[PDB]
């Protein structure tokens, strides 16, 4: 079990931990969050009381090293920093373990939703969509945009999702034009699947990191990013049967977990209706399906 | 994006541009089966691309042959027409190349534009205009050559016969799609206007009767008055 300390709380924020968040009041005595299972990505974000705009925050995984949040008060905001000095952090944790000044992480022994949303992701994946070398964890925010959005602008902030455009060359073979447009199999499978991403598990982690985005900081980019990746899947006429099956569990366990009252911009009404009722896999979705007409009727 | 009354006026500009109109590519004669059911028989059809500026047609006659053996034949049309237009603009040098193709049905922007991705510099765009080109089969000219050709096959005419020497592409247009429109609204009637009068001919190489300025006039009073009556015995006014 691992732990992430904070120096202090100088400024009132809502703080979020994977699915979970609580509220710590300005200069209240709070030092982290322990008890964080090892195994995982994992992801602390920040929503500040004053100005809820910019809902910013780290990914990182704490078996790559000790990572502790300081709030910096020119930057303005909560930053994650490595400390190399092992002995000084166990001897710091300790301390605020012992004044009982950190809240643990409360995952529910039944509860499998972090791993379910998480299971394909892996932070060297993760550090290759957001670039900032010199650090092991990666920072992401409400604003950044996608490299793809900058084509259509400071390439160093961007999230280099990997570019899915149904209606460009990579997409098209020359004189396939019908067949690959109506039936992208073709771009699913050998284009991007053994071609860019090598196997359905990176392609997978990089949907789930998508959506994670879309989730917790409102990244319009990323949610793009996590319904392009669908309906890439969706329009296949083949697809292997287990790709098939795990989609229907990760959306499944997306949609489980999405905010009720925040579907009405993370959810793409077109891209479900197709998924779920035209495209080819209509039929192979029945947990993704049956969740989203007894939660989402309205949408469809 | 679209082009309506607003910027009419772009059509006549020197900006290579082309309309296409894919209404008569998948053309059938729905029929009973001895079973007492229904089946359809294809015809050949045609794809109408125009240049509004010059008048050039490149009439592509789409012979039964390609639907062979196909599934799905009206969405087939689509690309099938797409196809076609794309290997049209790649037949022609760059300095004829289209800047703009306007699809008349926005279900070919996807089609067309697919085929188009190696020309990212010619814009695909719909129009909100309701333009009357499905009736070019109803000139007897071009209705022969599609009928009579047993392979595929790509005639060129220009639709304005010899009109761009008196009146200009604006006129010629208007004068055009007035012509259509009554052919479209009573063909019957629109095609009597034409030929009523044994003296005016239509010259071997020109699709439409040699008329005076004046004849014209009266002509182009004619299917305007068609249009309204047909207005009225359609709506009864
Ligand atoms: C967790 C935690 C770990 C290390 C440090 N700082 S240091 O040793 O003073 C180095 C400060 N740069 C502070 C902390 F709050």
């Amino acid at each position: 079990m691992n732990t992430v300390p904070f120096t202090s709380a100088p400024i009132e924020v809502t703080i979020g931990i994977d699915q979970y968040s609580f509220n710590v009041k300005e200069n209240q005595p709070f030092h982290g969050i322990k008890d964080i299972p090892i195994g995982h990505v994992h992801v602390i974000h920040f929503q500040h009381a004053d100005n809820s705009s910019m809902r910013y925050g780290y990914w990182f995984d704490c078996r790559m090293g000790n990572f502790y949040i300081q709030y910096d008060p020119k930057d303005g905001l909560y930053k994650m920093m490595e400390e190399r000095d092992g002995a000084k952090f166990e001897n710091i944790v300790h301390n605020f373990k012992e004044r009982q000044m950190m809240v643990s992480y409360p995952k529910i022994d039944e509860d499998d939703t972090w791993y379910n949303l998480t299971e394909f992701v892996q932070m060297d994946k993760i550090r290759k969509i957001v670039r900032k070398d010199e650090n092991q964890f990666s920072y992401v925010d409400s604003s950044m945009t996608t490299v793809q959005e900058n084509e259509l602008s400071d390439p160093a902030h961007s999230l280099n999702y990997t570019v899915i455009n149904f209606k460009s060359r990579e997409a098209i073979r020359p004189g396939h034009e019908m067949e690959d447009f109506l039936d992208k199999s073709y771009y699913l499978n050998t284009v991007m699947l053994q071609g860019i991403f090598k196997n359905s598990s990176n392609y997978f982690g990089e949907l789930q990191f998508a959506f994670l985005n879309a989730m917790f900081f409102g990244n319009y980019g990323s949610s793009l990013q996590w319904h392009a990746m669908i309906e890439l899947i969706c329009s296949s006429a083949t697809v292997p049967k287990h790709m098939l099956d795990k989609l229907d569990e990760i959306l499944y366990y997306q949609i489980k977990t999405l905010p009720e009252q925040y579907s009405d911009i993370l959810l793409n009404e077109r891209v479900w209706n197709i998924c779920l009722y035209s495209s080819f896999q209509k039929n192979s979705l029945h947990n993704t399906e049956k969740i989203m007409e007894n939660k989402y009727p309205e949408l469809l | 994006g679209a082009m309506n009354s607003s910027n009419y006026a772009e059509l006549f500009n020197n900006d290579i541009k082309l309309f296409v109109d894919d209404t008569n590519v998948y053309r059938v004669t729905v029929h009973k089966t001895f079973e007492g059911n229904v089946a359809t028989k294809a015809i050949n059809g045609c794809i109408f691309t125009l240049n509004p500026k010059t008048g050039h047609l490149f009439l592509k006659i789409i012979h039964t042959s390609v639907w062979a053996g196909q599934k799905r034949l009206s969405q087939l049309a689509k690309w099938k027409t797409a196809e076609e237009v794309s290997a049209l603009v790649r037949s022609l040098p760059k300095e004829e190349q289209p800047k703009q193709i306007i699809v008349t049905r926005k279900a070919m922007l996807d089609p067309l534009e697919v085929h188009m991705l190696d020309f990212p510099n010619i814009a695909i765009r719909p129009t909100e205009l309701r333009l009357p080109f499905s009736a070019a089969m109803s000139i007897d000219k071009l209705s022969d050559v599609v009928m009579k050709a047993t392979e595929p096959q790509m005639v060129l005419f220009n639709i304005y016969d010899d009109w761009l020497d008196r009146i200009s592409s604006y006129t010629a247009f208007s004068r055009l799609t007035l012509l259509l429109r009554a052919l479209k609204t009573n063909e019957e009637s629109a095609k009597m206007i034409l030929l009523s009068d044994p003296t005016i001919t239509i010259k071997s190489y020109h699709l439409w009767p040699s008329f005076t300025d004046e004849q014209w006039i009266t002509i182009e009073s004619q299917m305007r008055d068609l249009i309204l009556t047909e207005y009225g015995r359609k709506y009864n006014v």
